[PDB]
């Protein structure tokens, strides 16, 4: 709570402050329409005062209002609101600040009146603050407190003495002589709805106390816009309001403290300053040839007077406090007044930039309130402060270099023309060091004229003042730069500065943070530090591979901490993780730096664990890093894994990428069920229009996710009028490996056998045409624990592309190759038990003999069976492989699962439920049987032959199929509808079927058992038992209950029986077959399934309406509520008999090329379900 | 609270316990002025709290579709249409035994006559 | 068997993973694109079973009441109404916070490009 009211008042104090302003200007005379024109007004001079618009003034604000005139039309009309509103809520936060604390010249408050509310304590004291401020007018004054009246005039007359007497203090900040900002100075100040209260009583009493409020205020301050402007491109105006931010202490103590005190410390090893600083990391050890070297460069004495710190983005000035608590200490060790050190430490070792006026002004006022802290004397004498803004240079007076004089002016026509665009680029303009004395010294000039000579000088000189100042700032080298970098990614690139930076910053262009550490090393000077916090997406990727090379190469590692996620106390972020590093500008090989791991824990257990140093590695060289290919920084591998890394020969080209559609999928690709298999490549030779192709999905190896095809006919014509890349043509329909590019949990590959294409979700490898390895052992090296650990090092973010895998090791064995072949070969048969693959060829349970229990423990078997197998396979390869190396690799994650579906971890979750996990395993299984069963009936599958026997298009070639003799153990329907209801009047009852069915396969003798076992079974899971009911009951109300739902959730929305239902009362039910549909089907429908059922319905009701009316009795209600039903049912048939009617007169011809989506929603509302397969509501007659 | 066990054997056996005490308050007699007699015991027989509703229709006893598309509610509520199933179902438990009650009143009244005296 | 105990967040959870697993595989990089990415993460996350749909709407963080009446189902069996109620609860929590993730992608996407390269 004590930030939410800095929260809740800034942005509020923000809005209110631009209202106020913006009404002035409106009542001055300026104003801006809806689209941004200025409305200038013509100023009008009746006479002894002004007419602007239907106001006045006493002539004398002329000139004021011009200048503000001139400003408005040379930037922005919000810009100068900004600046004006944000100038004077700095202003009133200062005087507050300094008045509570007591450092007022005559101790009196003047916001405020101490235990009284809504008062002042200058309006009582008058006669002392008058004198003490404006002596001259201070008679005058008493006479207004006699007035009893004007008390409003003489608060305003008293709080603007103010500002002029801190003028000269803090120059940055207060102006002394007539400016434009008390112009635009809001009116009754005193009144009970003024902007003072909200100051004066919103915010406690007690946050004024710290110095850390004024982070706090620099960072709540701009919250709103900054929410406001982050989803698009950013431009100039809108770069400070996009990334501010404020920083934790103990991150800067820990840059800090490493930087300057480290050299201090080099200097003299025993110093008694090593026990004031807790974050001080000491070196582990070094070998004699790195510490004669260091021994060599080390100096031998340093004066407290020769050291530099650069903060490039001085934004609150959260670093330079701590700077200056090192320096005072290292300058109080040495030995000197106390009343002299704050003074040095200002003048000559503390620098800064920004781009902002508002974070400019913040760090002065800081830096001289952490000054006055500890020193009296101060602020009453003029000290100059080297922290600035950077600004433009657009400007070229005649009266400037020709009135201000009385060789340099090539230096000034020089230096003048690299700021032509400085409110854009920033801190990386680049000065020559050779112009540091000549800018020293016509500063200095600057400086002694800026005192001594007429206006016209004097005018020149505070005009060309900050120019120089700049330059010769940023002209000269410093030995320490810390620095806070702003992010900013692809978003927010401006042309300009996009072009600059890849001009100038080619090998870091990709964002921000990285072109400022390049800098930041081009702008320091020969044994120095730089240390830096940054976001972690430099070291794992390979957009960075340059950065880290040259990287490498040129300078030393020092510490690094690895701070990782949820740090910056969970100011939003989810996805930013951090580093802190510390970096030296000297090389050397053989150093070896220490390394801390804080990625997994919370923002105080970090803190902790860092002040007592957990988790450090520190047994690593430097050049060991440009053994594993990429060179990234993994600081926690072993020697032995790096060394080993490089025995062993890697993959070349063999990995390439697949085609690719420039888009509209739903026109190309189809899942297999859906089509005729006359066309399919795979089966049925002879006319090939779909080809199969690799996509890649979830986690499996070895083989399967063969769900998909794509069009290609004539080697690709309606593909390739697309623009379409269709990369490597040459090497397609051939055998070799796959695995996916974007996963999500590990990496994987798979055998993939001719007649294929891969696309570039699911990368291919070949092997070469007389290559000395084979793909076999390819295959075992890729799905070894070895191969699994090296890609999770070296892309932490699971996108392995093509370039990526294109330096895996090999490793070339004989035994690996049959392993390989075995599991693949287990593999298989695990997946093509199933009807989703078109290698199915038949049921397992069918296949044995005696009772159902008997075939179901026979099945169960054979699974455990294969598990245990590919469970022994796997230990073997290794094994073997952990011998070639002599070193074992942990596991961790999923290193030990099994991918298959005898597996039922993997098929049904990590749950340990295996109480319920063997009751729903049973049901599935007599759920696929039941599913089976109906296959059979359709004519789809046979009991003779083996897999697919018809699936073509509109039932041609059915009848000279049935007349050869494929169906006779068990024969097919003939008209291809299935009737579903819960009555025995048809002969083509699903129920019936299913008992023949149980029959044929499993004998006589035990029929009622089996009937027993399915019945027990299905109420397992699928559905709820009831009280009593025979086993044909329960079967009928799961195959009119939930076998559309579990058919629909098969295929994935993709059926392959249509169903037809009347609608909310299961009147009348169909399936039908989509391979035998064809124009003359509805009408068999309506004649020989509907009229018939009217019939029996209508001669019901005549027939039992009948036998109540005749004889009634106590409980006779029971037929009452049976003859209520019919009646509904008879007009719900009757109202679908009209609508089927009305469809079935136009002949409407499907075509199967076409997918089940589009062809779904052509016969209106008389499926089911069409708004959740076609995504759309079906539409009306 | 939600760890609330309540079956639908209880709800039938207090119905069934509800019906006898009107029946023998009414003093009905005659077997088809027993629609009232069971339309109130069925009334006042569902719970009200959800977690006892969510624990009887998991319970063992009642089904779970509509026999009657006449008593669904015309609600954008969950509740009442589970209520209405609970009581659709009492109704027709309760009425399948309910003449052997009527029956033993009767023969257990007219052992009550005492001459008119 | 009859006992069960599983609640909406675990449901809420699976949702979530299977959104990411969705928006990962099929590359989406547009907003109007996330409804079928959603709707299919709901489809496989209702649970089938009775007994664990009974202890979802017993559960913390799910309302009994529909905010549509364009998605009750015009069915006589209950399951599918408290179905459809998880679908649209859990259509609503995913699409509240579903643009992170899709913004992650596309900025890693922007990250990885590597010049089109
Ligand atoms: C995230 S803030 C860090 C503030 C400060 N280092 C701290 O921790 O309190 C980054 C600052 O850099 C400044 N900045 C942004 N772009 C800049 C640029 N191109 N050149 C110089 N400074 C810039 C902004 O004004 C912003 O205040
Ligand atoms: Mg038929």
């Amino acid at each position: 709570m004590n930030t939410n009211n800095i929260k809740k008042y800034a942005p509020q104090a923000r809005n209110d402050f631009r209202d106020a302003v913006i009404q002035k200007l409106t009542t001055l005379g300026i104003a801006a329409d809806k689209k941004g024109n200025l409305q200038i007004a013509e100023a009008e001079t009746i006479g002894e005062t002004v007419r602007y618009g239907q106001f006045d003034y006493p002539l004398s604000t002329l000139p004021r209002r011009e200048r503000l005139v001139k400003r408005a039309r040379e930037q922005g009309f919000e810009v100068l609101v900004e600046h004006c509103a944000y100038t004077w809520f700095n202003r009133l936060c200062a005087i507050r600040y300094m008045e509570l604390h007591g450092y007022l010249d005559h101790g009196f408050r003047m916001l405020s009146h101490p235990e009284t509310p809504t008062a002042f304590e200058v309006l009582d004291h008058v006669p002392e603050v008058a004198e003490a401020l404006l002596p001259e007018s201070k008679a005058q004054l008493v006479e207004m407190k006699l007035s009893g009246n004007q008390d409003e005039a003489l608060y305003r007359e008293l709080l603007l003495g103010q500002c002029h007497a801190l003028h000269h203090a803090m120059p940055f900040l207060f102006e002394a002589v007539d400016d434009e900002a008390e112009l635009l100075l809001p009116d009754n100040l005193t009144r009970t709805d003024s902007i003072l209260r909200g100051l004066v009583d919103d915010i406690p009493e007690e946050d004024w106390e710290q110095v850390e409020v004024i982070g706090w205020l620099y960072q709540f301050y701009i919250s709103e816009k900054k929410d406001a402007v982050i989803g698009k491109v950013v431009k100039s105006e809108d770069i400070p309001a996009a990334t501010q931010l404020f920083t934790p202490n103990w991150i800067v103590q820990y840059l800090v403290q490493n930087s300057v005190g480290r050299q201090w410390l080099q200097t003299y090893p025993d110093s008694p300053l090593k026990d004031k600083m807790e974050y001080y990391i000491e070196p582990a050890e070094q070998t004699p040839e790195v510490q004669a070297q260091l021994a060599a460069i080390t100096p031998a004495s340093i004066e407290p007077e020769s050291i530099k710190v650069l903060d490039p983005a001085c934004g609150s000035g959260h670093i330079l406090t701590e700077a200056y608590n090192v320096l005072k200490a290292i300058y109080e060790e040495r030995g000197y007044r106390t009343r002299d050190i704050p003074q040095l430490i200002l003048e000559n070792n503390i620098f800064g930039l920004d781009i902002d006026d508002r974070a400019a002004q913040l760090s002065g006022f800081a830096m001289l309130m952490l000054a006055r802290q500890d020193d009296r004397r101060i602020l009453g004498r003029g000290v100059r402060l080297n922290i600035v803004s950077l600004q433009e240079s657009k400007l070229d007076i005649a009266e400037v270099w020709t009135k201000l004089n009385f060789a340099e002016y090539k230096l000034l026509m020089r230096t003048l023309a690299l700021f032509t665009s400085a409110k854009t680029l920033g801190s990386l303009i680049q000065v020559p060091q050779e112009d540091e004395a000549a800018l020293k010294a016509f500063l200095e000039r600057l400086y002694r004229l800026a005192v001594e000579g007429d206006i016209q000088q004097k005018e020149a000189a505070a005009e060309l003042i900050p120019y120089i100042q700049q330059a010769w700032i940023l002209a000269q080298r410093y030995d320490a730069v810390v620095a806070n970098p702003p992010y900013m990614g692809g978003k927010g690139m401006n042309g300009d500065l996009k072009e600059f930076a890849k001009k100038q910053f080619p090998d870091s262009k990709s964002d921000l943070f990285a072109m400022f550490m390049q800098h930041a090393f081009s702008l320091l000077k020969e044994n120095g530090f730089n240390a830096q916090v940054n976001m972690q997406s430099w070291m794992f990727l390979s957009s960075y591979e340059a950065l880290r090379g040259w990287l490498l190469d040129n300078k030393t590692f020092i510490t690094m901490a690895h701070l990782g996620a949820r740090a910056f106390g969970q100011i939003s972020g989810e996805v930013v993780q951090t580093t802190a590093w510390v970096i030296k500008n000297n090389h050397s090989g053989f150093y070896k730096p220490v390394f801390f791991r804080l990625v997994d824990d919370n923002e105080e257990h970090k803190k902790n664990n860092l002040l007592n140093r957990m988790n450090c590695f520190k047994n690593t060289l430097q050049n060991d890093f440009k053994k594993i290919p990429g060179s990234p920084i993994a600081y926690w591998a072993t020697l032995a894994f790096i060394n080993s890394f490089l025995k062993l020969p890697a993959l070349g080209t063999r990995a390439v990428k697949g085609l690719d559609t420039n888009g509209s999928i739903d026109v190309f690709l189809r899942r297999w069920p859906e089509v005729s298999i006359n066309s399919f490549d795979a089966l049925g030779k002879g006319n090939s229009k779909w080809f199969p192709i690799a996509k890649g999905g979830e986690l499996r190896k070895w083989f399967g996710n063969h769900e998909y095809i794509i069009n290609y006919e004539n080697d690709g014509i309606e593909l390739r009028k697309n623009k379409a890349n269709l990369r490597n043509k040459d090497m397609y329909f051939q055998e070799g490996g796959t695995w996916t590019v974007v996963s999500t949990t590990g990496f994987s590959m798979r055998y993939m056998p001719k007649g294929f294409l891969f696309d570039q979700g699911g990368s291919a490898v070949f092997c070469e045409n007389n290559d000395e390895l084979s793909i076999y052992n390819i295959l075992a090296c890729m799905n070894s624990k070895y191969i699994n650990y090296s890609a999770s090092l070296i892309c932490p973010t699971l996108n392995f592309t093509t370039g990526d895998v294109r330096k895996f090791p090999v490793i070339k064995n004989n035994h690996l190759e049959d392993l390989a072949k075995k599991a693949i070969e287990i593999s298989k048969a695990d997946w093509n038990q199933f009807e989703t693959s078109w290698e199915f060829s038949k049921n397992k349970l069918i296949e044995h003999k005696g009772n159902v229990a008997y075939s179901y423990a026979s099945y169960c078997n054979f699974q455990d069976k294969l598990y245990e197998q590919l469970v022994n396979i796997e230990k073997n390869i290794n094994n073997i492989i952990e011998e070639i190396l002599g070193f074992k690799i942990e596991t961790t994650e999923n290193s030990e699962l099994i991918t298959l579906n005898s597996n039922k971890i993997y098929r049904y979750g990590q749950s340990e439920t295996n109480d319920t996990f063997l009751n729903r395993h049973r049901s599935d299984t007599i759920s696929e049987l039941i599913s089976y069963s109906v296959g059979c009936q359709m004519g789809r599958y046979s009991l003779d032959r083996e897999g697919l026997v018809y699936a073509h298009e509109g039932n041609k070639g059915f009848a000279e199929l049935a007349a050869e003799g494929a169906y006779k153990t068990f024969p097919a329907d003939n008209d291809g509808i299935l009737p579903l209801m819960d009555d025995e009047w048809f002969e083509d009852d699903v129920t019936s079927r299913v008992k023949e069915f149980v029959r044929t396969v499993w004998g006589e003798e035990h029929l009622q058992e089996n009937l027993e076992f399915i019945a027990e079974s299905l109420c397992l899971y699928a559905i709820k038992p009831k009280k009593g009911e025979s086993a044909l009951e329960t079967i009928r109300r799961y195959l009119s209950t939930q076998f559309w739902k579990d058919h629909m959730k098969m295929y994935k929305k993709r059926p392959i029986y249509w169903l037809f239902s009347s609608g909310k009362e299961k009147a009348f039910e169909c399936l039908v077959y989509l391979h035998r549909y064809n124009d003359a089907t509805l009408s068999r429908m309506r004649t020989e399934y509907v009229v018939p059922l009217l019939a029996r319905y209508q001669a019901n009701i005549d027939r039992l309406n009948d036998q109540l009316d005749e004889a009634s009795g106590g409980e006779a209600t029971r037929l009452k509520r049976e003859r209520d039903s019919l009646i509904k049912k008879f007009s719900e048939l009757r109202s679908y008999d009209d609508r089927l009617r009305h469809y079935a007169d136009m002949r409407i011809s499907i075509d199967l090329d076409d997918g089940v989506k589009v062809n779904y929603g052509k016969f209106g509302d008389l499926l089911a379900d069409v708004k959740a397969i076609t995504g759309n509501a079906p539409e009306a007659i | 609270m939600a760890m609330s066990n309540m079956t639908y054997n209880n709800v039938f056996d207090h119905a069934y316990e509800m019906l006898k005490e009107n029946i023998r308050y009414d003093d009905i007699r005659d077997t088809d002025d027993l629609h009232d007699a069971i339309h109130m015991a069925a009334d006042n027989a569902v719970p009200h709290y959800y977690a006892d509703i969510f624990s009887v229709m998991a319970s063992e006893g009642i089904d779970l579709e509509f026999e009657d598309s006449g008593l669904m509610p015309d609600t954008k509520d969950v509740i009442r249409i589970l209520q209405a199933r609970i009581y659709e179902q009492l109704t027709i438990d309760l009425w399948e035994d309910a003449e052997d009650l009527l029956n033993e009143y009767l023969e257990e009244v007219e052992e009550y006559e005492e001459d008119e005296e």
